[PDB]
C-alpha cells in the first residue's frame, strides 16, 4: 500500500481482500458473543467461506469487485501464480536487466 | 551452507500454518490518513512483520495469520 | 509508511515504449480524478 | 451546468491493464522515493518533548486553550471559549504565544 | 582468437570444466591479493599507455596463461574444501 | 534547371483533388452550409429523421410528439491554432430545432438546444481533437446486398444471403437443405421460407404457375400446403417459432420491424441499398426496406425475386449470375462522413432511450427544453468516437505527403469488429478488382499486409461507398476524349483496352491490341475494344507513382520504396528529384504545404514571417507564414518565401515553399552524386559510405523541435508553484533560468540542466496536531519545500527556442482539476548526417551510414570532382530494381547537361533516348577537358585496355570513342582517392535521389549501468538521469542455456535487476575490486516459497539425503 500523488493511494487488491476476511470473522466472534440465532450466524458463515473462496481464488464463483467503478475482478492469490505473468511463469519469461544498452549497428 | 537439491509440495496443517507466521492479524485496519503509520494491529503491522523502517526484506519474508472462528474450505480442493 | 511521486512514474512509462504519450496521458488523466 | 470554485477519494488497485488493454500492472510502473524515511522518529521525540517544556512554563490556563484547539480535536473560535468573550479568548491566545514565543 | 584455446580444450575431459578452472583461479588470483600466481618472474600478460599488467587488470586472462603451462593442478575432489581456504588465506598475506 | 519530359500519352484529364475523400465525404455528411430547407438529407439530417418521430402512446398517459424542424452550426468557438495551443477540439455546435405535440391544444416549440459540440474538418482534411492534429481512415466490409454462396458444405448447389448493415439488421441465409426442403436460416432458426411468403399474401396457385414454372424444384416449395392455406393465420403460426413466451394475438408486433421501420433499411430512399439487390435481381426495390404501413397486410418487394433468383442460378443461364466476395463492386468502403453519421445516430437513439423514460417522469407541459434533452448520449458518444476509436489516430505528417498518404489509407480491420488478426489468406490478396481503385503495392510489411492498402490515384468514391476507376470510350476504333468512371462490376461488363495502345489521333493503329475482359489478359482487335485507360497511373497509389522507373522495379522492392517516402523527413536543404515523374508539383498543391497566389497581381511585402500581394480585383491580402512549427512527430514543418517585393505573379502561381517543397516541387531528399562500387568492407551488405562533404555543406541537415511540459499541481501538502528559487541548487545550475525559474529562449540545454523550476511542499502531510502550533509560532510559511523541477531527460535536447505559460485566471483554457498552471518549452536541434542514420532512395534501397570518408581518400573523376554517395553493386541483383540504375544513368546526363527530367511511369525514357542524353553529356564532360590541354590520362588508357579485355568497349578505337562507348553505357575511368590509381575497370557514376528516414540515432542509442527499480517487479526501468534496461527475453533464455552460461544468465536473472539483496552485494562489490557474488539465495527462490506459502500450501527446502534446509538465511 503506497501514497501516490500527496494525497492519493495505490493498492494490491489482496489487500481489501485481507481486510473483508477480518470483517467478517470479527462479525461472526461477536455476533456469537451477543447470543446466537441460527438463520443469523449461518449467513454470517456462509459471507465467511465467500470472502476466504474471495482471496484464495476469484472468478471460480462469480468475481468481488473493488467499486462500482473498475467492475474488474480482485486481483487474488490463484492470479499471482499463474497467468500473464505471475510466479512461476515470468521468471522464464525474462526480466529486464541492469548492465545492458540499444543502439544500430 | 548446506545445498538444496530438492522441493517438495505438502499440504499445510493448520498448526504449521500458526508456526510459520509471526503473531494474528487482529483488526481490519490498514493504515489511518492522518499518520501515514501502521494502525492498532492491522495488516501492515511491525511487530507481526518487521519494521518498514530501513531493510524491507525482513518484512516481505514474515508471514501473518488469521485466526478463522469456524473452519473454511480451500476452494482448490472444492472446485 | 511508504512514499511516491507520479510524475517520474509516467515519464519512466512513456520511455519503456509501451503506448504513445497519447494513451499513457489518457491513463494519467483518469488516474486525476473523475 | 458549472464546476465551480470554493481529504476524500477514492483508492484504484495495484493491478490495472493500462495500454492498449495490455499485460502490464500499474504496480509495474512505480519506481520509488527513498528506503529509510529518516526525519520522522527522531523529530517527533525532540519534537514532542520541546513542546511541553515550554507548553507548561507558562500558565496552564493559556497554554492548554490552543494545545487541545488546534491539536486534540478539531480547529474554533467561535466557541474556542471556555467561558469567555469572542474578543478576550481572542486577546488571551494571541497575547500568550507571544510571551510564549520570546520573553523579555 | 584467444591465446591457445584449443591446447586448453584439450588439457579437460568436458569443455565447461576449462571454464570453471579459469574462473575459479580468476577468483582466488584476485580475492587472496593477485601473488597468488605461479608465474610473475619475467614475460606475463602485459598492457599499453604504459607497460602494466604487471599487478592486476584481467584476473581471467592470467588464469589462462597460468593454465597454458603445467604449473596447475585441477581436478575433482583434490583437497578438502575447507582446509583449502585455511591455507590460502594463512599462506598469502594481502588479505 | 531545364526540364525535359519523356513520353508522351495524352492523359486526358488530371488528378482528383487527392483529399476529397475526406474533404467532399465529410461535407456530404454535413449539410451545413446549406439551409436545412435543402431538400437532400442523407447523413446528419437523415440520421434525425429516422430515430426522429418519437411516439410514446398509451401506456397510462401519452401524447409525446416532438419531432424535427431545422439544425444549425454556424460558430467553432476558437480558432484552429487556438484550439491546438490549448487542448481544444475544432468543433461547431450542435443545436437543432424542437416542437414538442400534445393530445391536447397547443404545441411548445423551444428553438435550439446544443445538444453537444460535433468536431469540423480542416481544408487540408484533418480533424484536431485533443489539442493533436488527427485522421479519419477508410473501412470496407461487404456491401449491403443480395448474395448468392456456393454451399460450402455440400459440394453442389448454392445458398443465399441477404445481408443488412449496420448490425440492426437481420441476416438471412437461404440454404436449400437435401430432400428439398427450401430452408431457411435466421439467427439459428430454420424452416420452410413458404411460411413467410404467405404471411405476405402469397397463395399457393399463384407462387408455382407465375415463379417456379421453369424449374420443377419449385415443388420443394408447395409441400406444406396444409399450413399454407391460411394468410393471416400463417402470420400467427410464424409467431409461433420464437420463444420467450410471447402473446400469440399481437399481430404486427414482429412483422413490423423487418418490415418498415428500423431493421434492414439503407441511408435514404433512392439508391443507398437498392441498387445492390436491383443490379443483382429484379427490377426496383422501394422504400429503404419490405413494408406496408398502410393497410396492415404486408407486402415484399424482396423474397420472391431473392428465391425466383436462387432458381436461376440453381437452373440454366439469365446469366450465370453467382456473387463473390472480394470483388469490388460486392465490397463496399465507408468514408469519415459516414463512419462519424453512423456514431451519431447510435448517439441519437441513447438520446432517445432517454426521452422515453423522461416522458413518464415528466409532468404535464412543462417540458419542452432539456427536460427531454441533455448532451450526455451524444456528446459522449461522438466524443468517443474521434477521440478513441481504432480508425482515428495521430495524422503521420513527417512530411506533406505523408499526411497526405495517411488520410487516403483503406483499412480493414472495422471498430465495429469487421476483420481480425488471425484471418488472412484471401482476404490479403490482390484481386482483379483493384485494377485502377487500389494500389497492388502500397500495403506495409509485416503483419498488416493487405490490410491496410491505399486507393489508387484516379480512383473515387461515388455517391454510394463503391470505389470507382475512370476509364474513356472508344467509339468502334475511334478514342474519344470523354471519360467515365465505371463501378468494378460495371467494368466488367465491357472491353477495356490498354493505355499503352498506339494512336494517329483518335484511331487506333496496331490490330494486334491489348485490352481486359472482366479479369483476364485479352489480346484483341480495334473493333472490339470498348473502353481504354486515361493513364498508367491510375493502377497505383499517389506515393507508388512518384517512383520514376517503377517499370524496372519489382513490386516486392516497389512497396519498399512506397512506404519510405512516408518516412522522409524534411531536410533544411531540401531538393527536389533530378529525374521526377510528373505528379512533384501536384503533391504539394493538394497537401496545402505550400501558398499559392489567389489571383494574378504584384508582391508588395516579404517577411520570412509574412507575405503581402496586390491583386487585380483591388484586394491586398497578408499571408501570414507558418514560421517553425513542430509536426506530430518531431520533424521541423516551416514555409519560406521565395517572392520579392515587386513581382508580378500569375493566378495560381507560388510564393511560398511548404517544409519539403523545393520551388513548387516535392523535396523529400537531395540529389547526391553516387557512385555504385564495393569499397573496404564499409558498404557491407546494405550499408553506405558518405563523403564529408556532405555535412560540410550542411545537405543531410533536418530540423527537430521537441516539446517539454509540466503541471504547478495543486496538492494535500499545499500548492506546488513554478519559481526560481528552487533549494539544493548551485548558482551555476541556475544561469540560464530567468527569474519566474523558466530556462531562456536561446539557451544551449544539455541532459540534465533545469528548463522549468518547481518546488512543491514537504510531503507525508500538513501535521494538524503539532505543526499548526508552529505555523503560528514560527513565522507563518516557514514550512519545508522540495525540488521536483523539469530537467532534459536522458537522450537530450537543444537549444530553448519558445516557451508557453498558461496561467491562473485562465484566460480561455480549460485546465484539469487541481492543476495551476503549465508550462512548455520547445527545443530545437539541427541534426546533420551521422553514421547509424539510415538512409534509401525511391526503389527501395534500405542502408544505414555506416562510414564518413574525407574527401580526400574516396573515388573521384578524372577532374578532381569526388562523388558523394557508395552504394554497393551486391544490392542490386537480389532486389529486382533496376530502376535506380536508370535514374543514376539519366541523373549522369542532367549532371554535365544541366538540366531534370520527367519520365513519367510507365510512359518513360527508353533507353535510346537516355544514350543520346548522355553522349550530348560526354562532349562536355571531356570535350572541354581536349581544349584546357590535357589529354587522355596514363590511367584512362590502363583501364581502356582491360575494358576491351571485358567487352565493354570495342578495340582498335582512339581512346576518346572508347571512353565515350564506355560513357554511354553509364560508367567512366574512376581513381582511388587514396592511391591516386586507377580503379581497374569502369565504373557508372551519377546523380541519384537519396533522401533522410524518420530513423536517426538520438531516439536509437542507450547504455544503463544503474538507476531506477519498479516497486512490486523489482526489475528496473529509466527516469531521472538513467535509461531503462534492454528486455532479456525469453528466448534469450534459451540461448545462453544452449551456451554453458550458466553464470550469465542467473545474474541476467539476478544481480540485473530481481534481486535486491544480490544486485546491492553486486554492486558494492563492484566498487570494492571484488567479484560479484551469486546468491545466498535467490529472490525468486524465496518469495515462490512465500507466495506459495500465502495459501495453505507446506512447501519444504530439502538437501541430498532427505532433511530439511532453511532457505531463509537464519
Amino acid at each position: 500500500m503506497v501514497q501516490v500523488d500527496g494525497g492519493r493511494f495505490a493498492t494490491s487488491d489482496l489487500n481489501d481482500l485481507y481486510r473483508r476476511l477480518i470483517n467478517r470473522n470479527n462479525r461472526l466472534k461477536k455476533l456469537l458473543a451477543q447470543g446466537a440465532p441460527e438463520i443469523i450466524i449461518r449467513n454470517e458463515k456462509r459471507m465467511l467461506q465467500e470472502a476466504v473462496d474471495a482471496l484464495l481464488d476469484n472468478g471460480r464463483r462469480g468475481a468481488p469487485v473493488t467499486n462500482p467503478g473498475s467492475d474488474r475482478p480482485l486481483r487474488s492469490l490463484t492470479d499471482i501464480l499463474s497467468g500473464k505473468q505471475g510466479r512461476f511463469r515470468q521468471n522464464l519469461l525474462g526480466k529486464r536487466v541492469d548492465y545492458s544498452g540499444r543502439s544500430v549497428i | 551452507k548446506k545445498e538444496v537439491r530438492k522441493v517438495r509440495i505438502a499440504l499445510a496443517s493448520p498448526e504449521k500454518i500458526r508456526s510459520w507466521s509471526y503473531g494474528e492479524v487482529e483488526k481490519p485496519e490498514t493504515i489511518n490518513y492522518r499518520t501515514l503509520k501502521p494502525e492498532r494491529d492491522g495488516l501492515f503491522d511491525e511487530r507481526i512483520f518487521g519494521p518498514i523502517k530501513d531493510k524491507s526484506i525482513v518484512r516481505r519474508y514474515r508471514m501473518g495469520h488469521i485466526e478463522l472462528a469456524t473452519p473454511a474450505a480451500h476452494i482448490w480442493f472444492v472446485k | 509508511m511508504r512514499t511516491v511521486s507520479v510524475e517520474a512514474i509516467v515519464e519512466a512509462l512513456v520511455a519503456e515504449g509501451a503506448l504513445r504519450p497519447e494513451e499513457i496521458a489518457d491513463f494519467v488523466e483518469r488516474i486525476t480524478t473523475l | 451546468g458549472r464546476e465551480p470554485t470554493y481529504i476524500a477519494q477514492e483508492p484504484v488497485s495495484l493491478e490495472t491493464p493500462i495500454g492498449d488493454e495490455k499485460d502490464s500492472f500499474y504496480g509495474d510502473f512505480i519506481p520509488d522515493e527513498h528506503l529509510p524515511s529518516p526525519v520522522d522518529a527522531a523529530t517527533q521525540s525532540l519534537l514532542s518533548e520541546e513542546l511541553e517544556k515550554a507548553l507548561s512554563k507558562l500558565s496552564e490556563r493559556e497554554a492548554m486553550v490552543l494545545k487541545l484547539r488546534k491539536g486534540l480535536i478539531d480547529g474554533e473560535e467561535v466557541g474556542a471559549f471556555f467561558g469567555v468573550t469572542r474578543e478576550r479568548i481572542r486577546q488571551i491566545e494571541n497575547k500568550a504565544l507571544r510571551k510564549l514565543k520570546y520573553h523579555e | 582468437a584467444e591465446p591457445g584455446i584449443d591446447k586448453l580444450f584439450g588439457m579437460v575431459d568436458s569443455k565447461y570444466r576449462l571454464t570453471v578452472v579459469v574462473a575459479k583461479r580468476a577468483q582466488q588470483l584476485l580475492r587472496h591479493g593477485f601473488k597468488n600466481t605461479v608465474l610473475e618472474p619475467e614475460e606475463r600478460p602485459k598492457m599499453q599507455t604504459l607497460e602494466g599488467l604487471f599487478d592486476d587488470p584481467n584476473a581471467v586472462t592470467w588464469a589462462m596463461k597460468e593454465l597454458l603451462t603445467g604449473r596447475l593442478v585441477f581436478g575433482e575432489n583434490l583437497v578438502p574444501e575447507d582446509r583449502l581456504q585455511k591455507e590460502m588465506e594463512r599462506l598469502y598475506p594481502v588479505e | 534547371m531545364e526540364i525535359k519530359r519523356f513520353g508522351r500519352i495524352r492523359e486526358v484529364i488530371p488528378l482528383p483533388p487527392l483529399t476529397e475523400i475526406q474533404v467532399e465525404s465529410y461535407r456530404r455528411a454535413l449539410q451545413a452550409d446549406v439551409p436545412p430547407e435543402k431538400r437532400e438529407n442523407v447523413g446528419i439530417q437523415a440520421a434525425f429523421r429516422e430515430t426522429f418521430p418519437i411516439e410514446e402512446e398509451d401506456k397510462g398517459k401519452g401524447g409525446l410528439v416532438l419531432d424535427f424542424l431545422e439544425y444549425r452550426l454556424g460558430e467553432p468557438p476558437f480558432p484552429q491554432d487556438e484550439c491546438r495551443e490549448k487542448d481544444l477540439t475544432y468543433q461547431a455546435p450542435l443545436y437543432a430545432r424542437l416542437q414538442l405535440i400534445h393530445k391536447d391544444t397547443g404545441l411548445i416549440k423551444e428553438d435550439e438546444v446544443f445538444l453537444g459540440h460535433i468536431p469540423l474538418m480542416t481544408e487540408d482534411g484533418s480533424f484536431i481533437i485533443n489539442g493533436a492534429d488527427r485522421v479519419i481512415v477508410s473501412q470496407i466490409h461487404r456491401s449491403p446486398g443480395v448474395y448468392f454462396t456456393p454451399d460450402p458444405a455440400r459440394p453442389g448447389r448454392y445458398i443465399a444471403s441477404i445481408i443488412p448493415l449496420p448490425k440492426r439488421g437481420p441476416w438471412i441465409d437461404l440454404e436449400v437443405e437435401p430432400n428439398g426442403v427450401v430452408s431457411m436460416k435466421v439467427n439459428k432458426r430454420k424452416f420452410p421460407l413458404v411460411l413467410l411468403l404467405r404471411v405476405l399474401g402469397y397463395d399457393q396457385e399463384t407462387l408455382a404457375r407465375e415463379l417456379g414454372a421453369y424449374g420443377e424444384l419449385v415443388q420443394g416449395l408447395m409441400d406444406e400446403s396444409v399450413f399454407a392455406m391460411r394468410p393471416e393465420e400463417a402470420l400467427i403460426r410464424l409467431f409461433t417459432l420464437l420463444r420467450p413466451g410471447d402473446p400469440p394475438k399481437r399481430d404486427k408486433a414482429v412483422a413490423y420491424v423487418y418490415g418498415l421501420i428500423a431493421d434492414p433499411r439503407r441511408y435514404d430512399l433512392g439508391e443507398a441499398g437498392r441498387y445492390k439487390a436491383e443490379e443483382k435481381l429484379g427490377i426496383r426495390l422501394s422504400g429503404r426496406t419490405l413494408a406496408r404501413f398502410e393497410d396492415g397486410e404486408f407486402k415484399d418487394e424482396v423474397f420472391l425475386p431473392t428465391l425466383r433468383y436462387l432458381f436461376a442460378l440453381t437452373a440454366g443461364v439469365p446469366g450465370h449470375e453467382v456473387d463473390d466476395i472480394d470483388h469490388l463492386g460486392n465490397r463496399r468502403i465507408r468514408t469519415v462522413g459516414e463512419l462519424m453519421t453512423d456514431q451519431f445516430r447510435v448517439g441519437l437513439a441513447r438520446l432517445a432511450r432517454g426521452v422515453r423514460e423522461r416522458m413518464l417522469m415528466g409532468s404535464e407541459d412543462s417540458l419542452t427544453p432539456a427536460k427531454l434533452v441533455n448532451s450526455r448520449p451524444l456528446e459522449a458518444a461522438i466524443r468517443e468516437f474521434f477521440s478513441r476509436s481504432q480508425l482515428s489516430q495521430f495524422k503521420d505528417e513527417t512530411n506533406p505527403l505523408s499526411s497526405l498518404r495517411h488520410k487516403r489509407r483503406i483499412s480493414a480491420l472495422g471498430p465495429g469488429g469487421l476483420t481480425r488478426e488471425r484471418a488472412g489468406f484471401d482476404v490479403r490478396d490482390v484481386h482483379r478488382t483493384h485494377y485502377g481503385r487500389i494500389c497492388p503495392v502500397e500495403t506495409p510489411e509485416g503483419a498488416n499486409i493487405g490490410l491496410i492498402t491505399s486507393l489508387a490515384a484516379y480512383a473515387r468514391v461515388d455517391e454510394l461507398g463503391f470505389i470507382r476507376t475512370p476509364y474513356r470510350r472508344v467509339v468502334g476504333g475511334v478514342v474519344t476524349d470523354e471519360v467515365v468512371y465505371m463501378t468494378a462490376t460495371e467494368e466488367d461488363r465491357y472491353t477495356i483496352a490498354q493505355a499503352n495502345t498506339p494512336l494517329e489521333g483518335n484511331r487506333i493503329a496496331a490490330e494486334r491490341v491489348v485490352a481486359r475482359r472482366k479479369g483476364e489478359p485479352v489480346i484483341v482487335s480495334p473493333e472490339e475494344v470498348e473502353f481504354m485507360d486515361v493513364s498508367p497511373k491510375q493502377v497505383f497509389s499517389v506515393n507508388t507513382n512518384l517512383i520514376p522507373f517503377l517499370e524496372h522495379d519489382d513490386a516486392n522492392r516497389a512497396l519498399m520504396g512506397s512506404n519510405m517516402q512516408t518516412q522522409a523527413v524534411p531536410l533544411i536543404r531540401a531538393q527536389a528529384p533530378v529525374v521526377m515523374t510528373g505528379l512533384e508539383e501536384r503533391v504539394v498543391r493538394d497537401s496545402l504545404a505550400a501558398l499559392y497566389a489567389e489571383e494574378d497581381g504584384e508582391v508588395a511585402k516579404v517577411d520570412g514571417n509574412r507575405i503581402v500581394v496586390r491583386y487585380e480585383d483591388g484586394r491586398l491580402v497578408e499571408y501570414p507564414l507558418r514560421r517553425f512549427y513542430r509536426s506530430n512527430q518531431g520533424t521541423a514543418l516551416d514555409q519560406r518565401p521565395r517572392v520579392v517585393v515587386g513581382q508580378r505573379v500569375r493566378k495560381g502561381d507560388l510564393l511560398a515553399d511548404g517544409p519539403a517543397s523545393e520551388n513548387g516541387f516535392l523535396a523529400l531528399g537531395q540529389n547526391v552524386l553516387v557512385a555504385i562500387m564495393p569499397f573496404d568492407g564499409y558498404n557491407f551488405e546494405d550499408a553506405i559510405v558518405i563523403s564529408e562533404e556532405l555535412l560540410k555543406r550542411d545537405f543531410y541537415t533536418s530540423i527537430h523541435i521537441e516539446r517539454y511540459e509540466i503541471e504547478a499541481r495543486d496538492t494535500k501538502l499545499g500548492p506546488e508553484r513554478i519559481t526560481r528559487d528552487i533549494p539544493h541548487l548551485s548558482e551555476a545550475a541556475l544561469r540560464d533560468l530567468d527569474e519566474e525559474g523558466v530556462v531562456r529562449i536561446g539557451a544551449e540545454v544539455k541532459p540534465g540542466d533545469i528548463l522549468v523550476g518547481r518546488t512543491s511542499f514537504k510531503g507525508e502531510s500538513e501535521p494538524t496536531p503539532e505543526e499548526r502550533l508552529l505555523r503560528s509560532i514560527f513565522g507563518e510559511k516557514a514550512r519545508d519545500v522540495k525540488d521536483t523541477s523539469l530537467r532534459v531527460p536522458p537522450g537530450e535536447g537543444g537549444i530553448v527556442v519558445r516557451t508557453v505559460r498558461l496561467r491562473r485566471g485562465d484566460p480561455g483554457v480549460e485546465l484539469k482539476p487541481g492543476v495551476r498552471e503549465v508550462v512548455r518549452v520547445y527545443v530545437a536541434q539541427k541534426r546533420k548526417l551521422q553514421v547509424g542514420d539510415k538512409l534509401a532512395n525511391r526503389h527501395g534501397n534500405k542502408g544505414v551510414v555506416a562510414k564518413i570518408l574525407p574527401v580526400e581518400d574516396m573515388p573521384h573523376l578524372p577532374d578532381g570532382t569526388p562523388v558523394d554517395v557508395i552504394l554497393n553493386p551486391l544490392g542490386v541483383p537480389s532486389r529486382m530494381n533496376l530502376g535506380q540504375i536508370l535514374e543514376t544513368h539519366l541523373g549522369l546526363a542532367g549532371y554535365f547537361l544541366g538540366q531534370r527530367y520527367i519520365s513519367p511511369i510507365f510512359d518513360g525514357a527508353k533507353e535510346p533516348e537516355i544514350k543520346e542524353l548522355l553522349a550530348q553529356a560526354f562532349e562536355v564532360y571531356f570535350g572541354k577537358r581536349k581544349g584546357e590541354g590535357f589529354g587522355v590520362d596514363k590511367r584512362e588508357v590502363e583501364v581502356l585496355r582491360r575494358a576491351e579485355k571485358l567487352g565493354l568497349v570495342t578495340p582498335g578505337k582512339t581512346p576518346e570513342e572508347q571512353l565515350k562507348e564506355l560513357f554511354l553505357q553509364g560508367k567512366v575511368v574512376l581513381y582511388d582517392g587514396r592511391t591516386g590509381e586507377p580503379i581497374e575497370g569502369p565504373i557508372v557514376v551519377g546523380q541519384m535521389f537519396i533522401m533522410k528516414l524518420y530513423h536517426m540515432v538520438e531516439d536509437k542509442m542507450h547504455a544503463r549501468s544503474t538507476g531506477p527499480y519498479s516497486l512490486i517487479t523489482q526489475q528496473p526501468l529509466g527516469g531521472k538521469a538513467q535509461f531503462g534496461g534492454q528486455r532479456f527475453g525469453e528466448m534469450e533464455v534459451w540461448a545462453l542455456e544452449a551456451y554453458g552460461a550458466a553464470h550469465t544468465l542467473q545474474e541476467m536473472l539476478t544481480l540485473k535487476s530481481d534481486d535486491i539483496e544480490g544486485r546491492n552485494a553486486a554492486y558494492e562489490a563492484i566498487i570494492k575490486g571484488e567479484d560479484v557474488p551469486e546468491p545466498s539465495v535467490p529472490e525468486s527462490f524465496r518469495v515462490l516459497v512465500k507466495e506459495l506459502q500465502a495459501l495453505a500450501l507446506d512447501v519444504q527446502t530439502l538437501d541430498e539425503k532427505d532433511n530439511p534446509v532453511d532457505i531463509f538465511e537464519g
